[PDB]
């Protein structure tokens, strides 16, 4: 109907749109009609309709300036509606762009605008752009202000105020707010959650009146720093079109005593007075830290004022409060109950596709060279948040500048445009930037996604089926459990010799049910025990709840399970709701050393043995670790697998690594002497000559004895 | 309204707002830096600097300068807010309608609509700075009234406002005539 | 006597709307449910002093004034206070904790002064000092000058208020011990009320109260939801309903065009909450009341447990007779025993015995699991033993079940517990029941007279008890017709209750596995004997023989001694 296709208009007029005759008949439009056109980002404009049969039915033509104003590209769909109630502009104040007006003498108004508006009746709306082509020059302008507001028709008698200081162009670009969803990638799940939690209360309030419920108000986002929380909040606010009222934490806390409270009160009052609105309290942890932190009165009055304001807004006002904190435990506990920030959202490091999306988003203004393999960079960047990727791009560009610096005269302040053209980033530059990268997200526990199937784990079919029936069935067929009245099992404990690949089994289990994975290695547990860490077990389980369905993994639990930490872990495990799809998987090498309390029913009761890989399993592991390596044609690893009886997966990795080391040594020696694109069987034999088992016979016998004891304990 | 309010006021306010009033200062003998680059003592003095006023025997700060101080103190550009009006006239009257669940003041009150304790304190900014009588006759006649009759008098004084160069961003009310109401 | 004031709107289609038959305050007693006893206490202590002040003149007494409500957050303390205030229809001055605390220095005290003065001027008045802890925390928490000026001003105003004026002060605080101890003396907040999590009937009432406006579908079984929801405070139930409605609208979003500002009226009128939405909301929700000790009721009778007939009789003689017939105890002048200590193999059902004892005397049940004891021992638990016993006293009659004494009784905690138990009032019904698997490890000091001296052995289930337990566990599961269990019960000699639970759970797991396989193939509506046999092929005892011999030897020692 009104979803007209966008196309480039022949005319250069800034307020003229050509439409097809068929569409004109459908919409009952006519030549010269002023119509309101809406595109994307809620952008709107006023265009004079002109019949044009050249366009295909259902298509319209607009010029470059109108498309730029509408923030839309050719081929999109725009909605055109009648605008019969547009009045003549009583007074329009307009200012030019400085860079455009450079080199112009005389009165700009007479030169450009006076012929442009006389006998033109061009509709003008605030925030629009119009370009005047006079003589040999072309100058753009802005619709700074219109009376009556917000738009009106510039008639012959309309007064135009061109007086005013030039407007810098840098503000429009470098201040690129109004960022849409297209500027956020790799976090579609959390973006969808925030959208479904914010848009519907504001865009369609009548829904909840029809259902007769009070929609949730508070929202609390948290995650590692640099994951785009502020960017997501800004994008949601801009798309929703609400009265955004960004509030910073450090900014509020930097005011004199007795002023931060006033700022908070004024902010909340203005947000209420202009409903609907969206208040974003950035870095709330800087306003209301944990109780054990600063006890100063100035640090308590602000928290009390914030609590009072949060409790006082419960009314028919459309106010939504969004807060961002690095960790959930930093905020005062009082801010996590009903009527307050009761809804939580967790941001985690992206996967390969997310990193690719981030790279493409950032690497659209770069003058990249042809040899770009963004997929390769995404594969080789693990654990990078968006900020790290942006820094990587900046460093790569700086490296390219350094490389091209040879053709630059530093003393001279002007650089040849030819040299500027030659600038282009290359894959080597990105590799160097990675070499100079300093990721820091992984220093703490963070939600992440894994993509391991039942192919990187060789053999162990019975274990695979046991894990499937333990985990996958509850998630996919909970209705059956309800029908039979059986509560799903919470977690399991993997025990066995080191290197059996327990982490791989955990990752596979997480992948099958499409669940986020959280890892807690031994050093993290020790740091928590000493109390010098930035996070605590309660925080870990809160994040697990927030990012459900999650899978928490503990490694070498025997170090702490040899106790305050174990008590906290038991309390948290008992606390969690059974229905929540949260699974705690523990890995250890000395099960008998584990505290018996951990093994009680209702806890990590199920005990699963992870045996060493067998011949076929070893062959599969070797083939898997060598899939992306150039091997000798006609080479067979069956003999090597047969000869490696009793070796663990880590041992096979070590053998392959030594073979690769010998291959690279030989290749480098040959190149220096100057061939060997692959690895010959002699390298594998040399590597195997140094093979050494990582498991002693006594320990394996002890594991077998423990397994036999466990089987006897269940054999009657 | 997504920014500062839109309204037309006296010309004096507009012209004063256009200026910035910075008081330049030259290289102090204590500076340690080349010709270009100002460290801490060579920087321009803001118009609201209390030290300058009290050093020049001026007891108040020329309200427009106070407005500049308030604007500078907050309202970062391009981000950080959507504009908060910096000036608000205090009101002490109890909100007749608060209704968190209570009834109006006559028979019910909460702690949210209770006028908090008022802390009286001498104001620091005076709106109009210098009152100026055009001619000695304008007030000489007024005093002649008392001379002749012996009784007191009272009369409004019409006039117009303008800049006052002698004070940073100061205003002066020039009175033109005096009209005596029936009293 | 008892709840005598409850027996018999808001002082107020057009006529019905006018008579009440966003800011819809004045929520009357109708808008509250599941807390009948506490509401009755509050009404008795508030209305009569104000509504009918001449009774006290006729009898000649000074009515108590200070009333202190405390309970887990979200139980509706503010709702109860506001409802009572609106029902009484008296000058209602409301003061919040943080609201006063957010004022400048020197202005958070003048507000209290003017509040009390105005309340006195326009008597009768009711003052609700919400979140009193924020303005009067524990003495050690705050050392700043202002944090003591405010408390001193509050105390002075409270002491000066005690007079003929018909003014009553009500305060709310989640933690009873958080308040400054000086605020709990005579002439101050003396009378204390405890709010506990609701039971099944309370949950049903709350759900009905909240679920009166939603477009509920016909396939709604609020009784089932009330049965399943355990430990859900009223706030949690409201959040559950909101989440269910959100899920319903999300499911219906397919036909909803978000781009259009308005929506088709048919779609808006077609919204309906289904039972599956409530189940999903239950899955998403996460209660937090149980994280800390709370007061709740139990409904276990002498039928969900098996055997132990002599033990049941002993417990009855110990607890029931003092509660039901204190007159004869006074006649003989013998005070009832205070506590009891259950010992025996794990998994015998000591918790069920404690719950049954609590139910028989119709007393509220408080529990303290092992992790709670460890947390208190490490001094990182918000609550405290003194707090536990204060809540028990406030909610008398009560049964306090201290589980796994061996962890702490392997001591500061033991000393505190002994002092609290010794200080207990003789005639007040505050029973203590201890659970431990290692009687020897327990500190002997606890076993002295006037303490947990009455030791009771809990033997392993017998054939009859095993069969009864197995029948009870399988009652709510679809079983094959004519499915016998006596053979399984006989074959499970020496099995504890946990073992039978494990067996039945594995049988159900096999049944659901087979059902899933059949559904994927396309059947298995029951749990046939084959599943039970398959599970039994792997089940085995969980108690070693030496442990049983040690328990028998200890029992023989006790009997001989
Ligand atoms: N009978 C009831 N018991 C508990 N909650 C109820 C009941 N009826 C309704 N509710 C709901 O439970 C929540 C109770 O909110 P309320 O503010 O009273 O809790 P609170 O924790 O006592 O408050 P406060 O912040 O004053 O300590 C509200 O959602 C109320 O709608
Ligand atoms: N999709 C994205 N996810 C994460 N970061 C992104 C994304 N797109 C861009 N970025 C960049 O990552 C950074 C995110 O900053 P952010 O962590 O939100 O700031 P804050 O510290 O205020 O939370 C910015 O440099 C932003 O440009
Ligand atoms: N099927 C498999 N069995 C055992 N190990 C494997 C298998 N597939 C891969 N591996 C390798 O085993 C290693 C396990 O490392 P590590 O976590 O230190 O030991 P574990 O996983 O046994 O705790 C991984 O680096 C991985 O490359
Ligand atoms: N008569 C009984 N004997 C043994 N166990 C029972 C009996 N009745 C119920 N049970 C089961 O015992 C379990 C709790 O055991 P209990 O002894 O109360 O706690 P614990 O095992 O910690 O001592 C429950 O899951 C319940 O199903
Ligand atoms: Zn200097
Ligand atoms: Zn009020």
């Amino acid at each position: 109907d009104n979803m007209l296709l966008v196309d480039d208009a022949i005319n250069d007029d800034n307020s003229v749109i050509a439409i097809n005759s068929n569409t004109m008949d459908k919409l009952e439009l006519f030549r010269g009609d002023t119509v309101l056109v809406k595109g994307k980002k809620r952008k709107d404009t006023v265009l004079i309709v002109l019949i044009d049969d050249e366009l295909e039915d259902g298509a319209c033509r607009i010029n470059r300036v109108v498309r730029n104003n509408l923030r839309i590209r050719l081929g999109d769909l725009v909605t055109i509606h009648p605008c019969p109630d547009i009045k003549y502009a009583t007074r329009i104040s307009v200012l030019p762009i400085a860079d455009t007006i450079e080199g112009i003498t005389g009165n700009l108004f007479d030169v450009f605008l006076k012929p442009y508006f006389v006998e033109a009746y061009r509709p003008v709306r605030k925030g629009d752009h119009f370009v005047v082509r006079g003589g040999m020059r072309q100058v753009e302008f802005k619709v700074v202000d219109v009376e009556p507001e917000e738009y009106a028709v510039v008639a012959q008698d309309t007064i135009i105020h061109w007086e005013g200081e030039p407007i810098n162009r840098e503000d429009e670009e470098n201040n690129m707010n109004e960022v849409g969803y297209d500027d956020i990638g790799g976090c579609r799940k959390q973006m969808a959650q925030i959208r479904e939690m914010v848009e519907l209360p504001l865009r369609h309030p009548q829904l909840f009146k029809a259902i007769g419920i009070k929609p949730p108000r508070g929202v609390l986002m948290y995650g590692p720093p640099g994951t785009g929380k502020t960017l997501m909040a800004r994008a949601v606010a801009n798309e929703t079109g609400a009265f955004f009222f960004l509030i910073n934490g450090p900014e509020v806390m930097s005011k004199m005593a007795g002023e931060s409270e006033s700022n908070l009160r004024k902010a909340f009052e203005e947000a209420e007075k202009n409903a609907p609105a969206i208040i974003f309290i950035d870095e709330i942890d800087s306003i209301a830290p944990k109780r054990d932190k600063t006890n100063g009165e100035v640090e308590r009055r602000v928290v009390s004022q914030l609590l009072t304001l949060m409790d006082g807004m419960k009314a028919r006002s459309n106010v939504v409060v969004i807060a961002a904190t690095n960790r959930p435990n930093s905020i005062d506990p009082a801010l996590r109950r009903f009527g307050r920030f009761d809804r939580e959202v967790d941001i985690g490091i992206p996967d390969a596709t997310g990193r690719l999306e981030v790279l493409r988003i950032h690497t659209k203004n770069m003058k990249l060279a042809d040899d770009v393999d963004l997929e390769a960079l995404a594969a080789e960047t693990h654990g990078y948040v968006g900020a790290d990727i942006a820094s990587l791009c900046s460093e790569a560009a700086m490296q390219q500048i350094r490389e091209k610096m040879d053709l630059i005269d530093l003393d001279e302040d002007e650089i040849d445009a030819e040299v500027l053209d030659s600038l282009g980033v290359t894959m080597d530059n990105f590799r160097f930037a990675l070499g100079n990268s300093n990721p820091s997200a992984l220093r703490e526990t963070v939600v992440e996604s894994v993509n391991v199937t039942w192919d990187d784990v060789g053999g162990l079919d019975e274990i695979k089926e046991e894990l499937k029936e333990t985990v996958e069935y509850p998630v996919l067929h909970p209705d059956q459990y309800t029908k039979f009245g059986l509560s799903p099992s919470k977690g399991v404990l993997f025990y066995g010799p080191p290197g059996t690949g327990k982490t791989l089994l955990a990752k596979a289990v997480a992948t099958e049910v499409s669940a986020n994975f959280i890892s807690v290695k031994g050093p993290e547990l020790l740091s928590m025990w000493y109390g010098e860490s930035e996070s605590n077990i309660r925080d870990i389980f809160d994040k697990a709840r927030a990012a459900a369905p999650t899978v928490v993994f503990l490694d070498e639990l025997d170090s702490i399970a040899k106790d305050r930490v174990v008590n906290q872990l038991l309390t948290e495990m008992d606390g969690m709701n059974a229905k929540k799809n949260v699974f705690v998987i523990g890995a250890t090498n000395r099960p008998d050393q584990i505290d018996p309390a951990i093994l009680r029913p209702g806890r990590l009761d199920q005990l699963i043995y992870v045996p060493l890989p067998d011949e076929n399993a070893r062959l599969s592991i070797l083939n898997a670790q060598l899939r992306k390596t150039p091997l000798e044609p006609g080479l067979e690893l069956t003999a090597i697998a047969k000869a490696t009886q009793g070796f663990s997966g880590a041992d096979l990795l070590y053998i392959v690594q030594r073979a690769a080391k010998y291959a690279i040594k030989d290749s480098i020696e040959a190149h220096r002497q100057h061939p060997v694109p692959y690895i010959t069987k002699e390298h594998f034999a040399e590597a195997m000559k140094t093979a050494k088992r990582s498991v002693s016979d006594a320990e394996l016998r002890r594991y077998e004895a423990y397994s036999q004891q466990m089987k006897a304990s269940r054999g009657q | 309204r997504y920014g500062p309010l839109r309204i037309k006021e006296l010309a004096v306010d507009e012209e004063l707002e256009k200026e910035d009033g910075l008081i330049p200062r030259q290289k102090s003998k204590l500076c340690k830096h080349g010709d270009r680059g100002m460290c801490e003592y060579c920087s321009p003095l803001p118009p609201w600097d209390k030290e300058y006023h009290e050093k020049n025997k001026i007891k108040h700060i020329s309200f427009h300068s106070y407005l500049k101080k308030l604007n500078e103190n907050a309202n970062k550009k391009e981000n950080g807010s959507s504009y908060i009006s910096p000036l608000s006239e205090p009101d002490f009257r109890i909100n007749k309608r608060c209704h968190n669940g209570h009834e109006p003041w006559p028979r019910g009150i909460c702690s949210k609509c209770q006028p908090s304790a008022i802390t009286l304190q001498q104001q620091e900014f005076r709106m109009v700075d210098h009152v100026e009588f055009q001619k000695s006759e304008i007030i000489n006649e007024f005093i002649q009234a008392w001379r002749y009759t012996g009784m007191q008098r009272f009369g409004y004084m019409y006039g117009s406002y303008s800049k006052y160069d002698n004070t940073p961003l100061g205003i002066k009310a020039v009175v033109e005539a005096i009209y005596e109401p029936p009293q």
